[PDB]
């Protein structure tokens, strides 16, 4: 589906505070706009059909406005369950398209991650497989950079990271990437450094190790 | 009140046809306008729209996957039913389908296309993996810092999901982290587990995860303490 | 570039 740009990717804010995300699109879709909210593990719910009107059953501190190419979605007085993702989504051309969302979580002060990098176990190294893991731990805002280097080569292509849902009470995130290669590959290198970059970071923060290096 | 449910595998393999099918109530797909529609969601990432069929039969298909879907009806069974040939690990998804309203007719007559303009109620959605793996008990590897303290267990190429970890028994939930597991390009699922404690606490408390894989009767407990 | 069912109704 469609091209939608939903602005701003994330966005921090607090209960009773006032919020807007806009959508626009590469091309007028006149009123066919439709946003609605994602709750964690739920199904999109609907908020505003054909850019303004208030679907029925949704409250009123939701709004939409916008025609064309330009669409907000208004949230006057931020509610606890509004700190969710929210989609914008154009009707008016096949194939129907969203945007790429717009996520709402709870504004805290920034918080730098404290970052740890993990040697692959001998145990797992006998099994033919190195697994060097990184750890973000309770940082803020969400967004956070890993980059993987061993022996200075950037790595790309083998590593895969997740991040928590934001703590309920530390309103922090935290990440976990790891790199995978083989025991023969993971042997044939010393310096494995795990570099972060985050907001919270003056500059970029390298956590590392030298295989074998006992 | 307008209901949608999604059925369909949970798990499918590679290359493999994923026939998903849509039972509805609280509307008839006879309905003037009416439309049904599919949407996925890639655990993680955007909505994408992959299809709409509408109550006079009218149909519509993503332009990307318009080669491998099907969507047809059953108005006298009110379904709607989704075939996605081919499917390859990039499908693997949360699929939900939605209902379109018509336009907003009086004594017959279409006097306001509004209600169209949204996809109105969906269904809870079905997540599907693909992933051509048999069921697999995971490797659990311990995670201790080769040099304010951090250790964690890593839970290695299992399937399917999920699996349960914890720490201490139960007893340990404070600074823990347990991670959303990720999908492998083997076809397996990897993911970590991780505890916080202020590293005076490392000389003091034992660390022990527990990991259960119910899907392989595989219950493991490691031991993790600090390196050298 | 293509048209939504109910364009124009």
């Amino acid at each position: 589906a469609l091209q939608l740009t939903q602005s701003p990717s994330s966005l921090s804010a607090s209960v009773g505070d006032r919020i807007t995300i806009t959508c626009r699109a590469s091309q007028g879709v006149t009123s066919a706009l439709a946003w609605y909210r994602q709750k964690p593990g739920s199904p999109p719910q609907l908020l505003i059909y054909d850019a303004s009107s208030l679907e029925s059953g949704v409250p009123s501190r939701f709004s939409g406005s916008g025609s064309g190419t330009e669409f907000t979605l208004t949230i006057s007085t931020l509610r606890p369950e509004d700190f969710a993702t929210y989609y914008c989504q154009q009707l008016h051309f096949y194939p129907h398209t969203f945007g790429g969302g717009t996520r709402v979580d709870v504004r805290r002060t920034v918080a730098a991650p404290s970052v740890f990098i993990f040697p692959p176990s001998d145990r797992q190294l006998k099994s033919g497989t190195a697994s060097v893991v990184c750890l973000l731990n309770n940082f803020y805002p969400r967004e956070a950079k890993v980059q993987w280097k061993v022996d200075n080569a950037l790595q790309s292509g083998n590593s895969q990271e997740s991040v928590t849902e934001q703590d309920s009470k530390d309103s922090t995130y935290s990440l976990s990437s790891t790199l995978t290669l083989s025991k023969a590959d993971y042997e044939k290198h010393k310096v494995y450094e795990c570099e972060v970059t985050h907001q919270g970071l003056s500059s970029p923060v390298t956590k590392s190790f030298n295989r074998g290096e006992c | 009140r307008i209901t949608l449910k999604e059925s369909g595998p949970p798990l499918v393999k590679p290359t493999q046809t994923l026939t998903l099918t849509c039972s509805f109530s609280g509307f008839s797909l006879s309905d003037f306008g009416v439309g049904v529609g599919w949407i996925r969601q890639p655990p993680g990432k955007a909505l994408e729209w992959l299809a709409i069929i509408y109550s006079d039969d009218d149909k519509r298909y993503s332009p990307s996957l318009n080669t491998r879907l099907t969507i047809t009806k059953d108005t006298s069974k009110n379904q709607v039913v989704l075939v996605m040939t081919r499917v390859s690990p990039v499908d693997t998804a949360t699929y939900f389908c939605a209902h379109r309203r018509g336009p907003t007719t009086l004594f017959g007559v279409p006097i306001a296309r509004g209600p169209v303009n949204a996809m109105d109620v969906w269904g809870q959605g079905i997540t599907v993996t693909i992933s051509s793996t048999s069921t697999k008990g995971p490797s659990v590897f311990p995670l201790a810092p080769c040099s304010t303290a951090a250790l964690g267990c890593l839970v290695k190429d299992y399937f399917p999901e999920p699996v349960t970890v914890s720490w201490n028994s139960g007893a340990l939930t404070s600074g823990v982290h347990t991670f959303p597991a990720v999908l492998q390009s083997s076809g397996l699922y990897s993911l970590s587990s991780v505890v916080t404690v202020p590293s005076s606490s490392l000389g003091t408390q034992t660390y022990t995860c527990n990991v259960n894989h119910k899907p392989s009767n595989t219950k493991v407990d490691k031991r993790v303490e600090p390196k050298s | 570039l293509e048209l939504d069912k109910w364009a124009s109704l």
